[PDB]
């Protein structure tokens, strides 16, 4: 009643975006370790039920393409929608391995209104990347 | 009808403007804390409890070590953004 | 530790 339906035939699929090389322009540093996290990742869903679609280094114009396709496809069976983007990036924006992407376009792709088989089906976006420069020092307890 | 906004939910794994931490060996230390607090819970907690959870082990068990003053010592917590409508279960 |  006050859950969301998770008995579908599928519980739905699981993408995840690791973006480890980034291109020299970018001037962003390799980032060692995502691997692990992916991996992780990956057993972590699996175990949840969920079909886990794994892509390496995507550029902009890949992580773009791959949300639009996904978006596409008939989701129905499934019940819901999980994607996580490994990465760098800044407030509001994921990087390609090429260059940065607004995370608006992506999402908006699963709008209720433009992805009708996963109205009404929770959307689940996980973002491991920074979000702008500021440090936080903490305060003792 | 129902908001085309509505039942998303973003995990974001700092606070809006600050840098995000990762270690080079064991992985990010959102990524890290996600996975093991959905191991361990998610066939009991709803999924606001769970994220709560990951919140307070990113929050009270890391801490940044770095030769460089600027990046050493630094705390991180996650942000949970939820427009969701309804309770999510993994089971 | 590295930033992101």
């Amino acid at each position: 009643d006050n859950s969301y339906k998770m008995d579908y035939p599928e519980m739905g699929l699981c993408i995840i975006i690791n973006n480890k090389n980034f291109h020299k322009s970018t001037g962003m540093t390799s980032r060692s370790g995502t691997d692990v996290d992916a991996a992780n990742l990956r057993e972590t869903f699996r175990n949840l039920k969920y079909e886990v679609r794994n892509k390496n280094d995507l550029t902009r114009e890949e992580i773009v393409e791959l949300m639009r396709d996904v978006s596409k496809e008939d989701h129905s069976k499934r019940s819901s929608f999980v994607c996580v983007l490994l990465s760098h990036g800044e407030e509001g924006i994921i990087f390609g391995t090429n260059g940065p992407v607004d995370l608006k376009k992506i999402t908006n792709f699963f709008r209720g209104d433009r992805c009708r088989s996963l109205t009404g089906k929770p959307k689940l976006f996980i973002i491991q990347a920074c979000r702008g420069t500021e440090l936080d020092c903490g305060i003792e307890t | 009808k129902i908001p085309v906004e509505a039942d998303f939910l973003y995990a974001y794994s700092t606070a809006p403007g600050y840098y995000s931490w990762r270690n080079s060996k064991d992985g990010s230390w959102f990524i890290q804390s996600l996975c093991a607090m959905l191991k361990q819970y998610a066939d009991k907690l709803e999924f606001m409890h769970i994220l709560t959870r990951v919140n307070r082990k990113v929050a009270t068990e890391f801490e940044s070590f770095s030769f460089d003053a600027t990046f050493h010592a630094k705390k991180q917590i996650p942000c949970i953004v939820s427009m969701l409508t309804k309770e999510l279960y993994f089971y | 530790i590295e930033p992101d």
